[PDB]
RNA sequence: GAGCUGUAAGCAAGCUUUGAUCCGGAGAUUUCCGAAUGGGGAAACCCACCACUCGUAAUGGAGUGGUAUCCAUAUCUGAAUUCAUAGGAUAUGAGAAGGCAGACCCGGGGAACUGAAACAUCUAAGUACCCGGAGGAAGAGAAAGCAAAUGCGAUUCCCUGAGUAGCGGCGAGCGAAACGGGAUCAGCCCAAACCAAGAGGCUUGCCUCUUGGGGUUGUAGGACACUC
RNA sequence: GUGGAUCCUGAGUACGGCGGAACACGUGAAAUUCCGUCGGAAUCCGGGAGGACCAUCUCCCAAGGCUAAAUACUCCCUAGU
RNA sequence: AAGCAGAAGAUGCGGAGCCGCAGCGAAAGCGAGUCUGAAUAGGGCGCAUGAGUACGUGGUCGUAGACCCGAAACCAGGUGAUCUACCCAUGUCCAGGGUGAAGUUCAGGUAACACUGAAUGGAGGCCCGAACCCACGCACGUUGAAAAGUGCGGGGAUGAGGUGUGGGUAGGGGUGAAAUGCCAAUCGAACCUGGAGAUAGCUGGUUCUCUCCGAAAUAGCUUUAGGGCUAGCCUCAAGGUAAG
RNA sequence: CGGGACCUAAGCCGAGGCCGAAAGGCGUAGGCGAUGGACAACAGGUUGAUAUUCCUGUACCACCUCCUCACCAUUUGAGCA
RNA sequence: AGGCCCAGGCGACUGUUUAGCAAAAACACAGGUCUCUGCGAAGCCGUAAGGCGAAGUAUAGGGGCUGACGCCUGCCCGGUG
RNA sequence: GAUAUUGAAUGUUGGUACAGCUUGUACAGGAUAGGUAGGAGCCUUGGAAACCGGAGCGCCAGCUUCGGUGGAGGCAUCGGUGGGAUACUACCCUGGCUGUAUUGACCUUCUAACCCACCGCCCUUAUCGGGCGGGGAGACAGUGUCAGGUGGGCAGUUUGACU
RNA sequence: GCACAAGGGAGCUUGACUGCGAGACCUACAAGUCGAGCAGGGACGAAAGUCGGGCUUAGUGAUCCGGUGGUUCCGCAUGGA
């Protein structure tokens, strides 16, 4: 699960609340499973937005 | 992000109507049905070198038309037709008899549309035609008949 | 260079001065399992296909080789869908899976007991453990750096700085850097701009696409013109 | 080596808001760096840093890549303490 | 010091670096003065009554497990449904006797089936009772034959039934006709290895001899009362020295 | 004869594939898996240990001709499934 | 190879349970009732896929309370859901 | 709930690039005076005076405007006012409106993406998925971020001493 | 303990001041109490002389962290902040 054009995968990190817990957390990826062309043909796999938009074509 | 239009947004853009056009949906609707073009350096270029070419084609058609066209309506030109006693024309010239004078002593070569007359000339003398050569500019055309026989 | 066919007594029988046993260098062979790889599998078990060979009058049977998956190149096919693709078939592939040493290291996850005389921030600690990769070392590395002087010039490691600054329920506790002195010593290529050739798109006289020539710097450098 | 007619010097990136982590640094005035979201620059007449920040000054050209040497370890081998 | 040459050494180079000789003030800063202060005033800290530095022995302290043994417990990674709980697929077992439903046929009988009586009927989480299963009342055993039994009697015994084989549910969990029950003789949170030599203001132990001196069980504080700091009491060394 | 060159349930494995920090989980095709299904021997003796396996008789199941035989058919053409 | 009778309490009954102290008045049971759910049901397992519900479709499936059968479940919606 | 995935409209309320212009008195006064320069002149059949309706303003003084009937004269330096003179160029935003394109948000309908646990074909002997073709919704939902409310379902803890 | 008023009253005033402070009591520590006297301004009083809170003992709790006013202070190169 991370985006074919970049390496964007799911992190890691604390949750630090009132009174600073340390409470573990994860941090996802926004992405979506759009058809874009990578290859000689589409293949509607993971990509990321921030890396969508003015990027490869859809 | 900018795209070259293809055909109507809000009327007939295949100018290249540059806009901003919402990228999501500009990709989607105007790939799909090719309703425009990635505004990039190398498409922009291809329309600029596109226009001015056609630009250019066209100011020189209408620059190499006007002039000699003018240039020679400014002559004159004579024809021969019977004609009664009282004045009384036993016929008319029309745009079609002018467009074969034309053609037969000259050969000026204008489209019988371009150049019209609905009066349809009953006089044994001289007459200025104009002459619808451009949608700006015209000239006339002194046309004449006489007694023939 | 004269005892030796082990530990291990032998009982028996044999090899050795044409040179044994023995020592070292390079080789042959290496049943089955095992990443195990033709299929299955209760590890060392069972069952096959295609070729060559043995044998029977035939099956039946037996010996050698090939027959997993992923990935790279190429060739033939190539449905929905008309071309075309997905997909299928074939040949090349000292390519690759696995542990290893209970160690060193690069990164992703990641605790609690404990201490603070309780305890939640904190400490424990990015420790143990788990995961993926290689090397003999790995990481880092030639300043968009330090530094504030008639200034040093890639990183790395050692002594100092220093338990000083600073951090901290300003508690417990945590903890530097640079200068300085040492061990070593090496600096280099690409993109970009411009130019030669070709290809496709006609961006129709313009555009990018590929190999090559190019140049790499902060006293700014390169292209361009020229001197070399 | 000479000139600044003209061109280039690494973009969805440097950074910014939001929620975190590591730098001795616990969000504190918190520099610098890495992260996941969104916004988004100049490009030499330019840009970054000097522990918030601004002007002068000083140093350097990031968003491309490689580099043995001094460094850590021993499962094992040879010899010796 | 690192480091260089040197037998893993001593030695030589290496003054990079640290301490003292000047202190005061938070700091600018001043300087045997300085700070405070309006102020030659007064007072705080110092000199004038200079001695520190580097090694070695010994006493003590702080960080490492830190005097030796001792927990219950916590986290991480793994092994377990061959016992037991439930579920799934497929087989197997229930000797004998009794009861007698619905229904069906016939007879009576009503205008008509309602209704009654005879014949077959063999349903039942039915009855009594073997094998099998569960243990409920009592005795023996409790260093037993047995780390949960035996002897007598007891309940169920054709439907919520017993049982063989194979398979699944693995702990911050599963299962449970539900008791805090079972999960390999361990379960209010299974077992193995690591963190880990966890921590313990608690108990126990702490190994040869002589000699000089010689206490305490008291005050204050304390998330503290069986603990800890200061003071009180003891000892060792150097000074004032005759103050007690 | 109990099972393998026969089939299959639960369940597991599982190309491709879908997911997910990693490790890995799920699952199509396919295949494993009897505790099931189909399958050809029975009756008398033998030794100290083996026996519906050895000996003595009668038999059965699957398959091929070196031969044997009768049938059809060699293209509305036998035969196989 | 049955001791029986009189009378009351508890539980409709048969069944299940604290292996290894308590077999019961405990649990469940058929029944009643309230509530949720319109089908990618709701609920549940799982980080997500993927699955149970269910090759089901409101007379069906889940959750709570009471426990056959005869009579009834009376008042209060101020407080909390 | 905001944002990316995730936009097209019909109307709609602000602001931009074009545009349309009007608001102005302390009194003195014939009055409604804001000034700074140019100022001895201007509109008049492309028509005075008067008349009436409507639009606007307002310190209710009144003014202006536009719609038009009626039609040959109105206005102005100069006479006086007071701090400052009335005809043309402008501004100070005191004052309200309409049109075109973006710009952002609000509330409306559509479809493009996103979904498919709806189907037909092929991949393919496949109830997985994935390409095509139809339909269903559709800027929704799902997904990643940020925030608010609930949350013993779960986790780490605390709950003093003298007596 | 106060009638020589510390208890009553009448006038003026704010010493209910600023820097200090020889030396003492109490105390494990922290802390608390008295204080003649010096200097700068004052009040009362002709003067002397008194006034650094109440006739005297309880009327109050630290550190850290925050807020307000004044500063010949410092301020990560320079000048500011």
């Amino acid at each position: 699960r991370k985006c074919v054009i970049t390496g964007k995968k799911t992190t890691a990190g604390n949750n630090r609340s009132h009174a600073m817990n340390a409470s573990k957390r994860t941090w996802g990826a926004n992405l979506q499973k759009v058809r874009i062309l990578v290859n000689g043909k589409p293949k509607k796999v993971y990509v990321s937005a921030r890396a969508l938009k003015s990027g490869k074509v859809e | 992000m900018k795209v070259i239009f293809l055909q109507d947004v809000k009327g007939k853009g295949k100018k290249g109507e540059v806009k901003n056009v919402a990228d999501g949906y500009a990709h989607n609707f105007l790939i799909k049905k090719g309703l425009a073009v990635e505004a990039n350096a190398s498409n922009i270029s291809a329309l600029n070198g596109q226009k001015q070419k056609e630009k250019k084609e066209a100011i020189a058609e209408l620059e190499q038309a006007k002039s000699l066209k003018e240039t020679l309506e400014k002559l004159t030109v004579e024809l021969s037709a019977k004609s009664g006693e009282g004045g009384r024309l036993f016929g008319s010239v029309t745009s079609k008899q002018i467009t074969e004078q034309l053609q037969k002593d000259h050969n000026i070569k204008v489209d019988k549309r371009k150049l019209e007359l609905p009066d349809g000339i009953r006089a044994l003398g001289y007459t200025n035609v104009p002459v619808k050569l451009h949608p700006e500019v015209q000239a006339v055309l002194k046309v004449h008949v006489k007694e023939e026989a």
